């Protein structure tokens, strides 16, 4: 029922209507994870290349 | 070929329903967990309603209404009657009831208990049955569960011969369009022991359900009087019909309960559809007034009626949505 | 005035971006060449629209926008299309090979190699800003780039602009228009990694939009173009308060304050009405009561779910067109008596309302009819967790057999990240349960 | 990922390979001389995938033609589209491989392989972003099988981050040149399981049966077999060659089709099934296309799809038709036969549409299935292998080139491991 914070301008209006009351990783750690993943890729590749060498 | 899945194993009604669906040879049963079903016959608890109606090329239908537990739990029924304008505290056909915790309306309960003390009328309440409040409040805290205290019906209608208590079970089917269908066959679940006003150190004399009886089987097969006989009795003993004295009130209560929650549970504009079979339990007092005891969300039927009721479920809840290649229901109109 | 930078990542992010900026130009009267005849301060200014558009000495109005895709063909269409003159070439960033529908490829392999260049181009827009308030990020959950590159970008934006707000527009995957069988993997992976880094995220389920286009626009087989014109109407409703004079949702901070009291539960449900086909010969215009009532029908939501069986934490109504407060309040009073609207115990039961008198702009020759009034409701309801439940179940089905996991492991991702992402989702589903039942 | 390098090895490889280029050249409006003469712009948009712009507005499809004998490659050069191939891309020895996998892989082929890799390198160096490779070969001979799989191994060493795709023709006693085919095929499968990302199993048994039972050809030739192959090959590469919603490539095919790296052997299918020259005048309804593409009689690998489960399926519809009806029909197949699609890969069936029909049809459907029923193909080859191997029959052709028995034992066990891996997912 109660209407508060009525604001009006040329563009339109805004208001609030109440019906009832109540009641990060660093640049370092990122670079580590991205380089760790590259190292797993390089390793898996080196293991393939050694298998192909055999 | 319509498809269906079965996720409740303990369900006699739906075991029979699936059995009937297969017997048409137009319904395939799939594995428990195959998403590509037309019909779900769901589990009793934590049914995943959130996963229904997101399958392209499948109209999906479930045999439960999400939110219908509000009616079908002891505690939440009292809350629903008290707080809904449609029903109210003023409500004439539901016994005086209060919700009590073992950790709530304890203070408001025993305030009306003193109206039964001061202007002393019948002061016997069910929780299990006592005359004394302080013995009830101990029994709740000692078991550690949420339960309801309700005014116990001290002047029930008593069947002769036998001086016996009984409850009425009514089966109601609510389809996907929210048509309310009352199965024309009810059942009375009788006591076989004579009723005893001065003794609540009792069990079989006071409690009416088919299990806490198995004097058993004396007057009628397995404490089960059907509607033709109970009507005949009411004519012979009391000069009235079941229709007039009881069923008008039953139809009123059923319609009132289900219309009340219709906005909260209706699947009308929803991406999946629901039906549900309910079991309404009624008490009848000596002046032929009907009182609602409980609503059961997952009821079993009575042996004689399984065939007819389960066929009705297929015809009106299932085949209405999924057509295959007299009516046993009374439609409660609104 | 405080600037906002838009970031469009991957095919979905880019094509939705095209649609949104097309619409923004039409709304503000900015031409394809970037001229704005109504803008009397030539070469600068701090009007509300300047939040989204910078200005050159020649009076070219240029979006504060970066487009990034790991492959060139989608952004190449921006480069050569109707709006090619609008965007500076340096704002349009492409690799040569995509993430192949693989989060691990978008995040670890190909991402590691383009991230610094994207952040440098983002830095160039930030330096042009007097008071950058932060970021609007458009992407799919399901694409390898949309999922993989976005989550890395988000992590980095938190590092370089720790004080800035970040909002998401996120396309949730639907089998009717999906591109990949692994979209559920990509969705869970990106949601886990992005969760701490996003302040408010608007999810759009392609299933809801697809069905709205079929049902209300009578389009038999909606294309991305049909979907995106609709999405861009909803985004424009959401962002209008940043771009026009008003007193509601005027900065990015206000979105979190008004819509997100619990930081993890930051996914408001959008509901939009009315959607009316431009080919409908006879249409009876809908009233404030009818459009507002339609905000409570599942069929009009951006995600199909059922708010009657959850609780609300917040609710904004954003109207465009011939709408006055008194008709809003009368509509609300009636709706309250007919509908299950339940708020959480610790929040006021209420509505923040914003009205802009300009009716929605439609794309000339597009699918949407001009209407006299429209509304977008933003509600933080627990019911949206139904979407997480669906997605998590699909994830579990594949992951129990480790189907396709080798494609991710093969990119350097550890298998352990899958169960970590999935545990976080398990915790999120739990959070919604605590608040909502 | 844009450019594909195509390789064709040995007699079978070069004969299906030449047909593939004929068919797709026609579809893209390219003529025997490499001049474009089409009307639609869909024809040129992704022509870079196979064809390559040359001097004076010409097109040189990245294709390398390999054999240990000159015979078939002379036949390609004088065949209908023979002039289109880059002359330097003809790489041939003189001595042949005598239907012997050991000659192709270890002795005769080892001598020629470096010359092929030089041509491969030259083509890769022109590529903006090479997606990878497609190889056409049979598994029953010596050059396509032995030297083909040698090439694959060497290509993987030098380009380990590119996709390897094969069209691999499986031998059948019904259409058979020598008794040693099961040896050659088992040795080859061992290689394919390790070094390809995607392999189309083109079964000569199935092609024969389609020609005989369905197309009513009493005496199928290789040319009739190849008519089916080139149509399937055109079909399966549709989404690589034509712009659509998908913008598919070889890696995205692999990611979406292959849940476990070894299970990458696809059963392809085509509808409507047509013979050479003789073609019927009524187009199919979308329901009829959908029904026929999923029919076991339209599959190019002689396996019963009902004897297993589909892990994944890609379906391509070509021609002007209702996309709504395509979606409805495709959804209908799954919903009606749901038990044959694994329930633990949600939405494992994907459909794509292209407006441009293949030559001489208004409507077509192409099917790519990853089915566990493919195990029947490998079991068949395994039974034929063991029937000879248990008596070491015909082994001296291979030990004479320096191979040991152990190598046959290892290849057999790996192919039997592959079979039981399919059985695993068929039940789980
Ligand atoms: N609504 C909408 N969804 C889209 C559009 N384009 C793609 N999608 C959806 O986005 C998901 C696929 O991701 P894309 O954004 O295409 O992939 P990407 O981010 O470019 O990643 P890769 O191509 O895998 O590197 C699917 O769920 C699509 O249905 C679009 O224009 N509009
Ligand atoms: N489908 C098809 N199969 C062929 C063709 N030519 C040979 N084959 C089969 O290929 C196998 C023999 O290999 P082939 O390619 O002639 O030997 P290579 O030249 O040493 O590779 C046998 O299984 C033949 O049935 C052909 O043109 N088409
Ligand atoms: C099982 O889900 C899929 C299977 C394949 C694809 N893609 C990437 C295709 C690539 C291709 O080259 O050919 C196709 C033909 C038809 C449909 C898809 C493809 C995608 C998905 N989701
Ligand atoms: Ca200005
Ligand atoms: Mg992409
Ligand atoms: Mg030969």
């Amino acid at each position: 029922m109660e209407v508060i914070e009525l604001n009006k301008c040329t563009s339109g209006q805004s208001f609030e209507v109440i019906l009832k009351p109540p009641s990060d990783p660093s640049l370092e750690e990122i670079q580590k994870k991205l380089e760790a993943a590259e190292e797993r890729r390089k390793y898996q590749e080196a293991e393939l290349l050694k298998h192909l060498a055999e | 070929m319509y498809t269906f899945v079965v996720r409740d194993e303990n369900s006699s009604v739906y075991a029979e329903v699936s059995r009937l669906l297969l017997a048409t040879g137009q319904w395939k049963r799939l594995r428990k967990d195959n998403p590509r079903f037309n019909l779900m016959l769901g589990e009793r608890n934590r049914l995943p309603f959130g996963r229904l109606g997101h399958e392209p090329g499948l109209v999906q239908l479930v045999n439960y209404y999400r939110g219908a537990d509000k009616l079908c739990r002891k505690a939440s029924l009292v809350k629903l009657i008290k707080t809904s304008p449609e029903l109210s505290e003023s409500c004439t056909w539901f016994p005086e009831s209060y919700v009590i915790y073992p950790t709530d309306e304890r203070e408001v309960f025993l305030a009306a208990y003193n109206r039964r003390r001061e202007g002393r009328e019948g002061n016997v309440w069910i929780a299990l049955i006592s005359s004394e409040a302080s013995e009830l409040l101990d029994f709740i805290d000692e078991q550690g569960q949420v339960h309801v205290i309700q005014k116990y019906l001290e002047k029930p209608l008593l069947l002769e011969p036998g001086h016996r208590k009984f409850d009425i079970r009514s089966w109601v089917l609510v389809d996907h369009l929210y048509n309310i269908y009352l199965y024309r066959e009810g059942v009375l679940r009788t006591s076989s022991e004579p009723y005893n006003s001065a003794n609540f150190q009792d069990k079989t004399c006071h409690l009416t359900n088919h299990c806490i009886q198995k004097n058993y089987g004396r007057y009628e097969e397995g404490n089960e009087m059907f509607f033709e006989e109970f009507n005949q009795y009411l004519m012979d003993a009391l000069n009235t019909t079941l229709e007039n004295s009881i069923l008008l009130q039953i139809k009123h209560i059923i319609r009132s309960c289900l219309m009340c929650i219709e906005p909260a549970i209706s699947t009308k504009h929803l991406h999946y559809q629901s039906f549900q079979l309910f079991g309404f339990d009624f008490m009848v007092d000596e002046e032929l007034k009907v009182w609602l005891i409980e609503v059961n969300g997952a009821p079993a039927c009575a042996q004689k009626l399984y065939a007819e009721l389960c066929q009705g479920i297929v015809d009106v809840a299932i085949s209405s949505v999924f057509p295959l290649a007299t009516s046993i229901f009374i439609k409660l109109h609104h | 005035m405080r600037e906002c930078i838009s970031i469009h990542v991957g095919q979905a992010g880019v094509q939705i971006g095209n649609a949104c900026w097309e619409l923004y130009c039409l709304e503000h009267g900015i031409q394809p060449d970037g001229q704005m005849p109504s803008d009397k301060t030539i070469g600068g200014g701090d009007d509300s629209f300047n939040t989204f558009f910078s200005e050159t000495g020649a009076g070219k109005h240029v979006p504060r926008a970066v487009f990034v895709d790991l492959e060139p063909t989608v952004i190449d269409e921006v480069r050569t299309g109707t709006y090619r003159q609008l965007f500076h070439p340096e704002q349009l960033i492409t690799g040569k090979e995509d993430a192949a529908n693989n989060y691990a490829r978008g995040h670890y392999t190909i991402g590691k190699e383009i991230i610094d260049l994207v952040l440098d181009r983002i830095r160039k827009l930030a330096d042009q800003c007097t008071g950058l308030q932060g970021f609007l990020v458009f992407h799919s959950f399901g694409g390898g780039t949309g999922s993989g590159f976005t989550s890395l970008l988000m992590e980095r934006l938190s590092v370089d602009y720790g004080k800035k707000s970040k909002l998401e527009f996120s396309i949730y995957p639907a089998p009717q228009v999906s591109t990949a069988v692994v979209e559920p993997y990509n969705s869970i992976l990106t949601t886990h990694t992005t969760l701490e880094h996003s302040d408010c995220a608007f999810m759009v389920d392609n299933e809801a939009i697809y069905d709205i286009c079929r049902r209300n626009l009578d389009i038999e087989r909606p294309t991305y173009t049909n979907l995106n014109r609709l999405i861009s109407q909803i985004v424009s409703s959401i962002t209008a308060s940043l771009r026009f004079d008003g007193a509601l949702n005027v900065d990015l901070t206000e979105f979190q304050t008004n819509l997100v009291p619990y930081p993890r539960i930051h996914f408001p449900l959008a509901t939009y009405a009315p959607v009316i086909s431009a080919e409908k010969a006879y249409h009876e215009q809908l009233s404030v009561a009818e459009i507002t009532n339609a905000c409570f029908e599942p069929a009009n939501q951006m995600v199909k779910c059922d708010p009657r069986h959850g609780k609300y934490m917040a609710c904004c109504l954003l109207y465009r067109g011939d709408v006055v407060p008194k008709d809003v309040n009368a509509a609300i009073a009636t709706i309250k008596t007919k509908r299950s609207i339940q708020f959480v115990d610790w929040c006021p039961t209420g509505f923040k309302v914003g009205i802009n008198y300009q009716p929605p702009t439609v794309v000339p020759g597009g699918d949407l009819a001009k209407v006299q009034r429209a509304v977008c409701m933003l509600s933080n309801t627990t019911a949206i967790a139904e979407a997480w439940a669906r997605l998590d179940h699909k994830f579990d089905l594949m992951y129990a057999k480790r189907a396709f996991v080798h494609w991710y492991v093969g990119e350097g991702m550890e298998e352990g990240e899958f169960s970590e992402a999935r545990e976080d989702m398990a915790a999120l589903e739990k959070d919604y349960e605590e608040v909502g039942v | 990922m844009r450019e594909i390098v195509h390789i064709q090895a040995g007699q079978c490889g070069n004969q299906i390979g030449a047909k593939f280029w004929e068919v797709i050249s026609d579809e893209h409006g390219i003529d025997p001389t490499g001049s474009y003469h089409g009307d639609s712009d869909l024809q040129l948009e992704r022509i870079n995938v196979y064809y390559n712009e040359a001097t004076g507005n010409k097109y040189v499809p990245r294709a390398i033609l390999v054999d240990l004998e000159p015979g078939t490659m002379d036949s390609v050069r004088s065949g209908p589209f023979g002039q289109i191939f880059r002359p330097d891309n003809f790489v041939f020895g003189q001595s042949g491989a005598g239907n012997n996998w050991a000659k192709g892989h270890y002795t005769e082929g080892a001598e020629l392989v470096d010359s092929v890799l030089d041509v491969v390198r030259k083509e890769s160096e022109s590529c903006d972003c090479l997606q990878g490779f497609q190889l056409t070969h049979s598994l029953g001979g010596g050059t396509g099988s032995g030297m083909g799989t040698l090439l694959i191994s060497k290509i993987r060493e030098e380009y380990p981050d590119r996709i390897m795709n094969t069209f691999s023709v499986m031998p059948s006693p019904k259409v058979s040149d020598t008794v040693v085919e099961p040896y050659n095929a088992t040795l080859s499968v061992h290689q394919l399981v390790e070094n390809t990302d995607e392999t189309y199993c083109i079964d000569n048994e199935a092609l024969y049966d389609i020609c005989f039972r369905t197309l009513k050809l009493t005496t199928p030739t290789y040319g009739d077999l190849n008519h089916l192959v080139s149509a399937t090959m055109s079909g399966v590469t549709t989404c690589l060659r034509f712009p659509g919603q998908l913008n598919a490539d070889l890696r995205k095919l692999a990611v979406n089709m292959v849940p476990f790296p070894r299970l990458h052997f696809f059963m392809p299918g085509f509808a409507p099934l047509t013979s050479r020259g003789s073609q019927q005048y009524r187009a199919l309804t979308v329901p009829e296309l959908t029904q026929q593409m999923f029919d076991s009689k339209n599959m190019m690998a002689a396996c019963d799809p009902r004897h297993g489960r589909y892990l994944t399926v890609a379906a391509i519809f070509r021609g002007r038709m209702s996309m709504k009806e395509v979606d409805e029909q495709m959804l209908n197949v799954q919903n009606k036969n749901s038990s044959y699609f694994v329930e633990w890969i949600p939405n494992n069936v994907k459909t794509a549409v292209c407006d441009i029909p293949p030559r001489g049809l208004k409507m077509s459907a192409t099917f790519i299935g990853n089915s566990t029923a493919i195990q029947e193909l490998f079991k068949r080859i395994s039974e034929q292998f063991t029937a000879m191997f248990r008596r070491k029959a015909f082994l001296h052709w291979y030990t004479g080139e320096g191979m040991d028995e152990m190598e046959f034992t290892e290849a057999e066990s790996n192919m039997n491991d592959l079979v039981s891996e399919y059985q695993q997912y068929q039940d789980a």
